[PDB]
């Protein structure tokens, strides 16, 4: 039916890093590029990054750009997003997504769980 | 980027009403936006594409229109489900993938 | 009035032009790739194997 | 003149399981992708699912993402269509197909007979 | 997905006559279409490939043209085996396969 | 100098099986892949099928697929195809073939002169 | 497959002259092309692969250019033992093997 | 340091036609709009054409409409300026020009050396 | 050498539509605004319509007005002119013109042929 | 519109003469003029624009005065080529452009 | 079109002088002109634009000044480079691009 | 946090040639066109050149067109600039940049330290 | 080219204060203009875009204005830390990218 | 079958100095290619395998490297003893063993 569940929160210390994982399941992972969704406590919806269906290419949003990278690997059908130089802003529930697959439409359909990284002191 | 600007912030109405929320866009984007409902404590689904096409499982009531700058995401008949968080998302080419603030749907 | 063209309306291009790549491509795999197996792949044995016991 | 026979259709409540098989005759099977394509009752064609010639790749149309699962084994000769929590939008005939093989043409020209799936109460 | 549409639903016609079946697209596909006839009863067989091509064992009388979102299937004589359903078929890259609605043909 | 000998052939009815044989000589056969090659009346070449160098794997054209056997038996020195179900286009000079042998040159040297098959009634 | 359509079908040359005959692709081949030549009574031989490569035992006269779909056989100076029918082969890769129409070159 | 060489000059008769070429050097041809200046013997200054950076729209002066054809050739970093139904009032020197660059002027600054076309008999 | 060459002339009765064109040759049709001058067996010349260059503004002598439409196709290089409930003072052969191109004057220099429109019964 | 008078209707001439074309305005069209050549079976040529400058190609024999709502096409001397009917044009701003009755040259 | 015409033809002067050049246009070009310098057996080179602007490398002893019709071109220090022929161009909008007839300087 | 450091400045006489680098680190560089900025010493800010993300476009002001040739290599990481013809006036601290991205907004956001190149002898 | 015009050259303040810093151009820009903050030694950092909008962790006390030719840096209360150099840089489209000269910020 | 050239065909040095000959395959060899050392009189005898490996024997003085298409014997410092022909062999699999043309090394 395909769920998506992330792992690998916890708190940090700013300028810390932080490893996460959407290790998914009964979907055919290879065919399809991802993104991840960030949701700040204020209610708003920030998009972070997207990895192509092979690895090819990758894209962020300015607010991450230089900090946060992401890595695919088909084998474990898993998806990775490791975090550096976070700060008190980057303080928000992390989902994970999978792209609808149109010719040129960039929608989310299988949303994850979510995933809560805290930055604080 | 390009901002994301729905209105109005909070809408409340009651079962059985008909209720319709705009977004409105910094710059055009011809038609390539998204509506998204995030009841609490779930992450939101998807439920328009391309701004006029009905996504696959989602109920026929909900309705989405326009074109440029100005579009509009029309409920035909509130149901007692239909309560939660509405965003408007924007996937333009050569462009940043941003969300909106977020309607609230309350309840009387 | 002037019914025709402007001939001297700026004809060089725009250096101000987006020069970046398209964040929202569509990143999928292609479903219609050819799905078949190479008819003209190599039906010749290896001669360079080791003929040694 | 290449025969593609389906079985093991029938009825089944929803949620539940149920096998396909595709098993061929006289076609070169490990040489050729082959396709499933499902007919509505209401005369709708739609696309399901293909394989590719070793089973490297699987592409499924959206609405059966995570519920069908494809597979191809070769040595028998024969397709499977593994169905998982159905419903009743899974009404249908279900036609075996075979890829033309062009180059970059996805065309289907030997078709099977169909078996019937049926999901009810 | 791509949405296909073939127009007209349902046209009659009688033997000896000249039919033309079009498709339309939502977006352009380039020229990769495929035609299907289904006569009631039997799995639907290919006619045309990438649009104007004539599939071996089809009589020359089948004809196809068109490019972009606009494609169609022209009858040179229509004869009484031909009266059946007719299916349009996309398979452009990126994007996944769908169908028409189905065209009927209809004696007299 | 390898000599290709070709034979089996014959005028059969429409429907009828067929039989024909590629004896060859003094070329090592094992070693090599090979080639049918269907000269029609209008001055046209049609390839219809290549077999391995231990039978492992076997393709067809389109127009002869499930219709067309082929077999390739190293012991007697000889390649063998089996013609079944034929109609009027069948009716053809039929040439053997042994393709160069190049690492992904698919080009035939040592032709053979050509058996020639008649549909007919 | 592809169609592979050699032109011109048939000219006429007398000895010593540069006749040269190209050979058309309904698509990219690269440069995975041969030639071959058929005198009336034998199959044919081959004389370039590679499209541009001369087989062992080919004279010099012989010479083949081209890549994608554009290709050129010519022919250095034309000999009394080089008057027969020439084809153009592809072997492309993830594509099946096709055959030109075959070209006639004719006594003056 | 950017340099335009001019050719194809000659004498011709009154009626035929021409061809002139302003191979590039150096410079981003691509970018820029050309235009062709001719000057006379009187040593007076005349306009001719102007095509645009991708040739969208082409501008003639009216002593050359329909006369002159100008086209570019942006892969091989030139400009052609084709002359038909010559007359003895295009006998005169051909300057390729290149406009400046700016918002709003229409300006040549980097000049060709010179081609000089006689029409005579 | 530009040639202006119209068609579509022809005898129709009174209050029938008729459509005129002017399929132009050699000339940069796109930047040039176009008229249509009628001149009637009496000798005397009249005005119908002008069209801007991209088709955004149109004028029309006041003896047209609301019954001539005139329309061009810059992709075809031609101009359209149809006229609708036609009467008896409309018989006269129908010019086309191309605008001089100067900053202020709406001067004729390079006429069509001309096609002759007859209106009777 | 503005109604354009020119006189004479007929002017006889032989050539080598001089001959004075007048052509005035019912209302003053500052210096807008155009001056059109007919001869019979052809489409009319342009000779004078702002009803005093030669337009191009056009022999320097012909000269353009006036200004206002008096206008004068003279000719210096006039050759055998040059006997044909003459109109007279005005477009000035805010008018619309109507054209002369116009004056026929007459040999001897 | 606009006839540009540059006042006087030749000025004769001597090294240190102060020479100025005019240019009159037969209308309005607003302030778009410029001003071009041609040593014999050379392409012109640019001097001003804007009618006011001094072009990158050129020495500051050239001024350009003037708008409407009347536009001056002013030498303030003579130089012996600086002995050539001058051209005035305009490019005013809706209008095609045209010369002036050419100042020339002469030593003493 | 993306860093940008240049190398390659020094002492050149003017006419010799030299090539700057803007190696970058942490940076999704395909991504991203490049920028190079020229600050000379009295304090004056102009830009020099533009390359797109594959490099299929180039821009450069107009005091180095010709002159000055940028390029990148998107394997290795990193932007180059050549400067050929240089003279007094190319003698200034030389920054790279990084344009932020957006839709139509041309602003620079990550700029590199800076390497200073002198003219002079 | 468009020149950048930004006044005053030099403007001091102390700490707490209000000043705003203007950025002429030559001609309309609509609203593509950036303001830039240089402190000594090192590259300049960006501050405006769109020329109203801020960008990404600057301190909300800055504040942009204008539109066409005309426009305002205002910072709401001066800091000890916000002693620099400012620029004013336009991104007009087919336009290229300049600079202004540079306004300093000095104590007291 | 494969087609590898090595160049220079002859390369004359002295005693002490290093030289380089290169092997270049019509299509890449991944590392599948080995050289040998021919003297006058005797059979070559091999140098290099896997393009990098020294035989047992051969001394440290030869270094083979590179992969694909293009590779390189290296002798650091020529010996009197090792003037003689040298070849480049390949065993690609699937393809047949071909032989180079050769660079020769001479005194002085």
């Amino acid at each position: 039916q395909v769920q998506l569940v992330e792992s690998g929160g916890g708190v940090v210390q700013p300028g810390r890093s932080l490893r996460l994982s959407c290790a998914a399941s009964r979907l055919t992972f290879r065919n399809f590029g991802m993104h991840w969704v960030r949701q700040t406590p204020g209610k708003g919806l920030e998009w972070v990054a997207v990895i192509w269906h092979d690895g090819s290419n990758k894209f962020y949003a300015d607010s991450v750009e230089g900090r946060f990278t992401i890595s695919r690997d088909n084998s474990k059908n898993t998806l990775y997003l490791q975090m550096n130089s976070l700060r008190d802003e980057d303080t928000a529930i992390y989902y994970c997504a999978k792209d609808w697959g149109g010719a040129s439409d960039r929608v989310f359909d299988y949303w994850g769980r979510g995933t809560l990284v805290i930055v604080s002191s | 980027d390009i901002q994301m600007t729905q209105s109005p912030s909070t809408l409340s109405a009651s079962v059985g009403d008909r209720v319709t929320i705009t977004c409105r866009a910094s710059q055009s984007v011809s038609t390539s936006l998204a509506w998204y409902q995030q009841k609490p404590g779930k992450a939101p689904n998807l439920l328009i594409y391309q701004a006029s096409t009905l996504y696959r499982g989602v109920p026929s009531r909900f309705s989405g229109s326009g074109s440029g700058t100005e579009f509009t995401l029309t409920i035909g008949s509130l149901q007692p489900d239909d309560f939660a968080t509405y965003y408007c998302q924007h996937y333009n080419s050569y462009s940043r993938i941003t969300f909106g603030q977020g309607t609230r749907l309350e309840i009387k | 009035a002037n019914p025709n063209a402007n001939p001297n309306a700026n004809p060089n291009a725009n250096p101000n032009a987006n020069p970046n790549a398209n964040p929202n491509a569509n990143p999928n795999a292609n479903p219609n790739a050819n799905p078949n197996a190479n008819p003209n792949a190599n039906p010749n044995a290896n001669p360079n194997a080791n003929p040694n016991a």
